[PDB]
């Protein structure tokens, strides 16, 4: 850290605190991350333990890379290369004139990259949101925070009391199913993808039941047709209202004919037939992409 | 989604070798021994039957400690201590939410204080160079089972019950990666409980013929022949519960068909 000059503050949250810093030596400018670290009562909170593990192992240019960990007695810091804002505030500041389609197309594009490569190192993020999508100025998005991901060489079990964000939550989960699986990467991503192009949140429930009941009346009330077994899953009740699917054409209106319906296959109830990171790549939706940069 | 399977079973196969522990370390152990080690096991595995613990927890704390021990001495009077942090941080990678250190402290009988599991924690930690995401013979295994024709539930909790008893003996066990140790598992829980054998599936999946597995089949068979004698007892009795078909019950085949 004697070679570090803090130069200001850019976040805090349930990591820890995010400081844009300077290497008074090399003259990198640098994100350090500070880990909130009770060192008498709990130790390295289990999020410190797997971003690092996980992060070291992935190195991807749609992957926020981990220079080094900053570890003494008192104090742990992850140093990360710095990144100049998120998602969400690029989503905030361009919302009236909204991001143009060209630069949508090329962060989705860069992000199933990012996920792509995750699940196929055995990865599962969890909780993608503009929050945690980092942009630069010259166009590159990356995946980043990977305090919530699972390693999953053996399946990952759901979590009774759900952390993990209410508004890019998948469906098969909401509806208690035991596990997690690569599905719902590819769930939330749809979720942005959706939100970048119409400039707001898809689904923005207020609870876990309103969440599952904004989804069902834009695609559906699900059943045994769309999404076998589902009627015999733990929280599904046949008391659920019936609503119809929605015209994409109103979802989205902004997008072709590609757009609707790569975006459809990602968000299809079923986790099973729900279009995998590495397939959505091939799609024609992506024919045409560039690296365009934002206006930041 | 088996999208994945294939690029996830290469890449654990090329994790595999980068976290193995060195063979031959408990001999430069001055002050421990492969049995104080099987002690040490043993009741890891209790612990993880008193918390709930899933089994992958107990096979990276088990990988932890033998990672930690190929470079640190530790004295005899520490290695429970080794034991219950490795735990704590498998713990953590592993579950939804850990045991809270006080009762890490409690399972060892009150003879560490917390302060003492949280300074091991950060020594560990700093050992492995964080690197906590080990494959162990519960993954692999997992990866093998999607591959039987039909799935049998008896196969597949004797083949866990086999793979937890690898994790006793250093003794052979450290000599064979834990991709090999899944397929010998897999293999003699397949033969116990019907006769048949290592599927061509998994053959040429792993790449692995059964000819090449017979030097850890012979450990594992005479493992599980001597299982009901054997000083360390913890994996037989949780693996005579219900949730596992009372697999460790079972008579083991007396020969091998080689
Ligand atoms: C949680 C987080 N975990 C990591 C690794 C974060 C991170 C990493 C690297 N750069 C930035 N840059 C960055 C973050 C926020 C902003 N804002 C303007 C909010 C600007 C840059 N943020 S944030």
């Amino acid at each position: 850290m004697e070679n570090f000059q803090k130069v200001e503050k850019i976040g805090e949250g349930t990591y820890g605190v995010v400081y844009k810093a300077r290497n008074k030596l090399t003259g990198e400018v640098v994100a350090l991350k500070k880990i909130r670290l009770d060192t008498e009562t709990e130790g390295v909170p289990s999020t410190a333990i797997r971003e690092i593990s996980l992060l070291k192992e992935l190195n991807h240019p749609n992957i926020v890379k981990l220079l080094d960990v900053i570890h003494t007695e008192n104090k742990l810091y992850l140093v990360f290369e710095f990144l100049h804002q998120d998602l969400k505030k690029f989503m905030d500041a361009s919302a009236l004139t909204g991001i143009p389609l060209p630069l949508i197309k090329s962060y989705l594009f860069q992000l199933l990259q990012g996920l792509a490569f995750c699940h196929s190192h055995r990865v599962l993020h969890r909780d993608l949101k503009p929050q945690n999508l980092l942009i630069n100025t010259e166009g590159a998005i990356k995946l980043a925070d990977f305090g919530l991901a699972r390693a999953f060489g053996v399946p990952v079990r759901t979590y009774t009391h759900e952390v993990v964000t209410l508004w890019y939550r998948a469906p098969e989960i909401l509806l208690g199913c035991k596990y997690y699986s690569t599905a719902v990467d590819i769930w939330s991503l749809g979720c942005i993808f959706a939100e970048m192009v119409t400039r707001r949140a898809l689904f923005p429930g207020d609870s876990e039941i309103d969440q599952l009941f904004r989804i069902f009346r834009t695609l559906g009330t699900p059943d045994e047709v769309v999404w076998p077994g589902v009627t015999s899953m733990p929280d599904y009740k046949p008391s659920f209202p019936k609503w119809a699917r929605q015209d994409f054409s109103k979802v989205v209106p902004p997008l072709d004919e590609d757009g609707r319906s790569l975006l459809s296959q990602m968000l299809h109830y079923d986790p099973n037939k729900r279009i995998s990171a590495k397939a959505a790549l091939a799609h024609p939706f992506f024919q045409d992409v560039t690296k365009p940069v934002p206006h930041l | 989604v088996p999208d994945y399977h294939e690029d996830i079973h290469t890449y654990l196969r090329e994790m595999e070798v980068k976290c193995k522990p060195k063979v031959g370390y408990m001999k430069k152990q001055p002050d421990i021994t492969n049995s104080m080690r099987a002690i040490l096991v043993d009741w890891l595995v209790e612990v993880g039957e008193e918390y709930k613990l899933q089994n992958e927890t107990l096979h990276l704390a088990v990988n932890y400690i033998d990672r930690f021990l190929s470079s640190m001495s530790v004295l005899r009077g520490k290695l429970q201590l080794v034991g219950t942090a490795a735990m704590l941080l498998a713990s953590k990678f592993e579950e939804i939410y850990p045991p809270e250190v006080a009762e890490f402290v409690y399972i060892t009988d009150d003879t560490y204080t917390k302060k003492q599991v949280l300074r091991m924690e950060h020594l560990v930690l700093k050992v492995l160079t964080f690197d906590l995401a080990a494959p162990t013979v519960n993954q692999f295994l997992t990866q093998y089972f999607l591959h039987q024709q039909p799935a049998n539930c008896k196969v597949e909790s004797l083949a866990m019950f086999l793979g937890e008893l690898s994790l006793i003996d250093a003794d052979p066990y450290l000599k064979y990666l834990p991709s090999v140790i899944a397929g010998a598992a897999f293999h003699l829980a397949l033969y116990t409980v019907t006769g048949q054998s290592w599927p061509e599936s998994l053959i040429r999946k792993t790449g692995y013929t059964l000819e090449s597995l017979k030097p850890c089949l012979m450990d594992l068979h005479q493992t599980y022949l001597k299982a009901p004698q054997h000083a360390q007892q913890s994996i037989r009795e949780k693996y005579k519960n219900s949730k596992y078909h009372g697999v460790s019950l079972l008579n083991p085949p007396e020969t091998l068909n080689l």
